[PDB]
């Protein structure tokens, strides 16, 4: 699991709402949102860079990532992404909705879907790490979203 | 069926087919029909018993 | 007659509803006064416990 | 010209006097069928529809008006309806 | 039978009053104020609850499809368009007008082979001798939930009450486009 | 339990009777059909594809059928279909094709749903049949192949279509 970090809690809880949702969903959910948000802010500021896909046309004209979800839409670039992601997602949707409220989540409630390919490594620091910096890219994407939709550049 | 038995009368020509009646008295002997069956509603003659046979009742309570 | 009917036809649903479930199987005089316990007048009506 | 279509602008015609008559109707006979109950299950049958038990007959009379309600209840409860095996019949 | 008391479906909102509770459904016996489900005991011409449940299953169902296509065709997201065949109605309810019979006519042909093939055991219901179908048990998507009691009702309840929602949102969107004003906020 | 999904179960009915099977069913389709009809299915398709392959790029890089004379079928095989359609040879073809689809696809369904043989004999065997090591090699080999075909002739149809065909035998 991952508690505080120098202390020793369940983290702050003041709802204390884990006890309403069972918290193998809670953890699954929590590693998927980081991830995604994680992703999302290497995009986000990767687009910002000036950096293009090999796919081009309307890449570097819809830049500052906030056009880009309103053109790449009618260009169809944005459907394939969709699609993909959805087959994707609904393959994790049989292997994690088949379970809830109920019947055993013995999946790793986080990333044990594959992934042994590469690494091998399985470090404890590396579960810790991954659910920290899931936790400070919500955030931080958070941030890039409001602040820049009416800052620009670097901010 | 008894003397104060609540019965069903299965009598296809009777005016109280398939109606209830009071069973007042049951002959012992070698009546065809001993059964006597009194009813609350009058036929077009009037006659409010009738003499029934033990096959021709369903019975419905118990004395 | 001054009035909006839809005011009416709102005050009039309202005690409908209130009376309705009020007695909500005692209506008729053969089944209202079935219970040798239900007074007559008492509804239950008394929040403040006089 | 009268127009029983049943279209809503000419509803001032047939189609609300219909529902006044069939709530009037079925109250009529409610109460009647209710005076009949009662007068069944009492210990002169006869005397109670010639000489009629005026008391009891008024509260049945002002009781009717929820008949779709307690007609409904009879229904589902089944006491509204004889089974049929029960009710005399023509040797046919 | 199957007296409506093991049918999942009671609903949490209509006890919300100070007594009773759960999950999400009802304690003392699901919502039932005309008795319609107890028809069946005068005259068997009145369908049992495994029809009914069968019957508003289906209704659910294709009521989220509806009101599901109602929301995305009123505002663009429309198929691609090509050669004698334009997806361009964005108003709903005439949308099937302007459209070729190849197109119309096969949404309808194979709703009804759907329709029919599944209809295997619809009439083994109507008086309650389930053994087989179990009301809304298509096929498409069982293995698929929990293996387990709560978890199972629970997934269910969900499918039942979304269901009831569209049903009455697709009637929303409808008797409005009839009659101006059935919805307040309509969008349609 | 899955081979080719190793984390959501393993599908049902597919225990392993026909070759190939990695368990590689996520939506659950061999339950609408019976099994023998979609490996029937799998087989045909994959037998027309692979055919289909090879006479798209024999064509395309340049041959022609005996007096095959000189018109838009001979520009490519882009247009072959709209030029043989004109011409009336797909109606023969298609003759071909429904003679024996009527023989074969009759007869091979039919027996398969009573019980009778192997999910798409056809009992032509043309040479190799002791050997039933290297038969059930070759059913692997040919459903491995089936299914490359199929992607196969699916790519290059979508790649000469997205840019109409610049005469390109690589696309
Ligand atoms: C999916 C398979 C398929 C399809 C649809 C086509 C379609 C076409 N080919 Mg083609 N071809 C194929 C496979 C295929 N080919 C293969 C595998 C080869 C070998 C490399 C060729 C070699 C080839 C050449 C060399 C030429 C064509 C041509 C043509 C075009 C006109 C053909 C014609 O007049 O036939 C209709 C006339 C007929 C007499 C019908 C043919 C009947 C045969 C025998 C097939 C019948 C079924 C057959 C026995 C298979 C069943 C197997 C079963 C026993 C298991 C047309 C677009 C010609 C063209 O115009 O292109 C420019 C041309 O010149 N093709
Ligand atoms: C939104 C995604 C999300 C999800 C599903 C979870 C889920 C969980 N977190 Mg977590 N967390 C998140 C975001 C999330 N967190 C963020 C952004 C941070 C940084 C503040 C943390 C920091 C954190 C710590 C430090 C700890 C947890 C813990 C937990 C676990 C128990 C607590 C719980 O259920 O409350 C989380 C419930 C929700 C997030 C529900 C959403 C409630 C509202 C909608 C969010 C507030 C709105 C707005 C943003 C403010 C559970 C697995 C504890 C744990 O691992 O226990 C062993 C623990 O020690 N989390
Ligand atoms: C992320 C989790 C994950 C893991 C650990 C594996 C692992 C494996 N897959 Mg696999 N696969 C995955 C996701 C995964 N797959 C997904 C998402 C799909 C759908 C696109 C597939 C589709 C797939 C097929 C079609 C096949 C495999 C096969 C295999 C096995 C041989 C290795 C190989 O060629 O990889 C392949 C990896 C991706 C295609 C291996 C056990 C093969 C097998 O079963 O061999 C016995 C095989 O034929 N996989
Ligand atoms: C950067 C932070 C970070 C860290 C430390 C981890 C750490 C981990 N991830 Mg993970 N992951 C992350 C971000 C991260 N993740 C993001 C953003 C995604 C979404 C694409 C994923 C998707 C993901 C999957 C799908 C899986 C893991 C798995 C794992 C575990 C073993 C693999 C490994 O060593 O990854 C090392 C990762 C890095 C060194 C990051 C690369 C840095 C780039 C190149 C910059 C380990 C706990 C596997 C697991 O837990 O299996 C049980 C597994 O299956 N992760
Ligand atoms: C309140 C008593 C009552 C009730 C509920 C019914 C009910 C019915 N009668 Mg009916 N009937 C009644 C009295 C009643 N009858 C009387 C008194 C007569 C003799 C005149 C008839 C003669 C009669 C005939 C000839 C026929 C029916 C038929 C029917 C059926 C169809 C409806 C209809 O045609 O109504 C029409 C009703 C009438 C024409 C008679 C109405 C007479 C008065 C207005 C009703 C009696 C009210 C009563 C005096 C109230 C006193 C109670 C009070 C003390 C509380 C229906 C089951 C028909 C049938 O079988 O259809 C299936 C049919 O053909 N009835
Ligand atoms: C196709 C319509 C339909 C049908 C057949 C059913 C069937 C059923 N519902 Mg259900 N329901 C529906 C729609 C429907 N529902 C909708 C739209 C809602 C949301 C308001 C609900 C909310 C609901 C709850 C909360 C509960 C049920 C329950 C039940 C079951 C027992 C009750 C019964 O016998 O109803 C029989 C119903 C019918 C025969 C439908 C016909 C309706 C009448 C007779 C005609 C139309 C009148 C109506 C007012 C139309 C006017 C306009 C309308 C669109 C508003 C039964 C399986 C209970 C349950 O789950 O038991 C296990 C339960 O607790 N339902
Ligand atoms: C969100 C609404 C919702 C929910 C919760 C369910 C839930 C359920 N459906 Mg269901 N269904 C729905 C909408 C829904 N359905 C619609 C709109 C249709 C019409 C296409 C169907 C058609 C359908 C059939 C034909 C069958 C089911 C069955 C089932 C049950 C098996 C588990 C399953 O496959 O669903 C899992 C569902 C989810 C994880 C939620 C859906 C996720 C999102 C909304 C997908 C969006 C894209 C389960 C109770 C089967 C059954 O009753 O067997 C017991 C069955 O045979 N459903
Ligand atoms: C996903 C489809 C739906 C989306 C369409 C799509 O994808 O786009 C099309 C596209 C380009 C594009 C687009 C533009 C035209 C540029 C612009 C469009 O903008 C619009 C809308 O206008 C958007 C976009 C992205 O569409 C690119 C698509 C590319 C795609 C789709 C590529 C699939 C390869 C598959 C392979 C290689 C499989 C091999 C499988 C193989 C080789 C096997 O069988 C291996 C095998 O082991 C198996 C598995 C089982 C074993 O027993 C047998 C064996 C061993 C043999
Ligand atoms: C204008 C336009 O655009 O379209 C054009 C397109 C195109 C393609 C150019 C055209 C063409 C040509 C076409 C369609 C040609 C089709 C030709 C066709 C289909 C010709 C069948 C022959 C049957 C035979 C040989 C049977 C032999 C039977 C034999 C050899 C037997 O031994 C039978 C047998 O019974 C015995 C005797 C004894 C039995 O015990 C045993 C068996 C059963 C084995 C057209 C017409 O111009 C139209
Ligand atoms: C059974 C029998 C016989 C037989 C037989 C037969 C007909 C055997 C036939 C086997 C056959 C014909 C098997 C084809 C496979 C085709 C494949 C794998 C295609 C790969 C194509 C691939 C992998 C890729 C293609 C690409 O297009 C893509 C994807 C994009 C392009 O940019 C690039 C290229 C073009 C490269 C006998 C023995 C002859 C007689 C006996 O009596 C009866």
């Amino acid at each position: 699991k991952l508690d505080g970090t120098l202390v020793g809690d369940v983290g702050f809880d003041p709802l204390g709402l884990s006890n309403i949702l069972p918290i193998e969903w809670m953890r699954e959910a929590e590693l998927k949102h980081g991830r995604v948000c994680m992703l999302a802010v290497v995009g986000y500021i990767v687009v910002d860079k000036g950096l293009r896909a090999p796919g081009a046309e309307k890449l570097v004209a819809a830049t500052s990532s906030f056009t880009a979800h309103d053109a790449a839409v009618q260009s169809g670039h944005m459907w394939a992404l969709l699609l993909a992601c959805g087959l994707f997602e609904i393959v994790g949707a049989g292997a994690i909705a088949s379970t809830l409220n109920g019947g055993d989540r013995k999946p790793g409630e986080f990333a044990l879907t594959g992934g042994f390919d590469r690494d091998a490594a399985k470090l404890e620091r590396f579960k810790l790490a991954e659910i920290k910096h899931s936790r400070l890219a919500m955030m931080a994407f958070s941030g890039l979203v409001t602040q820049d939709a009416l800052s620009h550049g670097a901010t | 069926i008894e003397r104060g038995s609540k019965v069903r009368v299965l009598r296809p020509e009777s005016y109280w087919f398939q109606e209830c009646g009071s069973v007042a008295t049951i002959a012992k002997g070698g009546d065809r029909y001993p059964v006597v069956v009194r009813f609350e509603k009058v036929n077009y003659p009037g006659v409010a018993p009738n003499n029934f046979a033990l096959d021709e009742l369903g019975e419905v309570e118990a004395p | 007659s001054s009035t909006p009917p839809e005011a009416l036809a709102q005050i009039v649903l309202v005690l409908s509803i209130i009376e309705f479930n009020s007695n909500k199987d005692k209506w008729t005089m053969d089944t209202m006064f079935t219970d040798p316990a239900r007074e007559p007048g008492n509804l239950g009506f008394d929040p403040l416990k006089f | 010209h009268l127009i029983a279509d049943g279209r809503p602008d000419h509803a001032g015609e047939f189609v609300i006097p219909a529902f006044g008559f069939l709530y009037i109707a079925g109250w009529i006979g409610w109460a009647g069928r209710s005076y009949l109950q009662f007068s069944k299950k009492t210990d002169k049958p006869n005397e109670n529809e010639i000489i009629i038990n005026v008391p009891v007959a008024l509260g049945m009379m002002s009781g009717a008006f929820l008949w779709p309600l307690a007609a409904w209840k009879e229904l589902i409860n089944g006491q509204l309806l004889v089974p049929g095996d029960e009710v005399t019949v023509s040797p046919r | 039978r199957k007296p409506l008391s093991e049918y999942v479906g009671a609903s949490q909102e209509l006890a919300a009053f100070p007594g009773g509770g759960g999950k999400e459904g009802a304690a003392p016996v699901p919502w039932d104020p005309l008795q319609l489900s107890e028809l069946w005991k005068v005259s068997a011409n009145n369908p049992d609850v495994a029809w009914l449940r069968e019957a508003e299953l289906k209704h659910g169902r294709m009521s989220m499809l509806a009101i599901t296509g109602v929301m995305v065709q009123s505002a663009g997201i429309h198929l691609p368009g090509n050669a004698d065949i334009s997806f361009a109605n964005a108003d709903w309810a005439m949308a099937p007008t302007t459209l070729p019979p190849a197109a119309w006519g096969q949404v309808l042909f194979f709703i009804g082979l759907a329709e029919g093939q599944t209809s295997a055991g619809l009439f083994d219901l109507w008086l309650g001798n389930t053994e087989k179908r179990e009301p809304g048990n298509l096929g498409w998507g069982t293995q698929f939930l929990s293996k387990d009691k709560k978890a199972a009702d629970k997934m269910r309840l969900k499918e039942l009450k979304n269901g009831r929602l569209a049903m009455l949102a697709i009637m929303g969107v409808a008797f409005n486009h009839v009659i101006p004003g059935a919805l307040p906020g309509c969008m349609y």
